[PDB]
């Protein structure tokens, strides 16, 4: 439906999904292809 | 917290006469018509 971005579903997975699968039985290791959200803070040299 | 998700554990009993197995099969079924957000599972002596 066109509603998440690539970020928005890459923090979804890695929110609510990944930690899931990664203790599900049999499972080795979880490699996420994205990245989980953090607080960004984009710092801009002239205004400081 | 159950399985890394915020979580509240509720015990309870099979009234007289009625098995654990269709005792279970309420919880369930009243378990589906709370609130969006809400799941469940089965720990401990329920999970055997």
């Amino acid at each position: 439906d066109g509603t998440m971005t690539q970020e928005d579903i890459s923090d979804y997975v890695a929110a609510n999904m990944k930690d899931a699968i990664s203790r599900t039985s049999g499972v080795g290791d979880v490699q996420l292809f994205g990245s989980q959200y953090a607080m960004r803070i984009w710092m801009n040299p002239n205004e400081l | 917290r159950y399985n890394g998700l915020p979580s509240m554990e509720i015990l309870g009993q099979a009234a007289p006469g009625k098995s654990t197995g269709e005792a279970m099969e309420l919880m369930e079924q009243l378990a589906s018509k709370l609130p969006t957000g809400v799941g469940y599972d089965w720990t401990g002596m329920s999970y055997q």
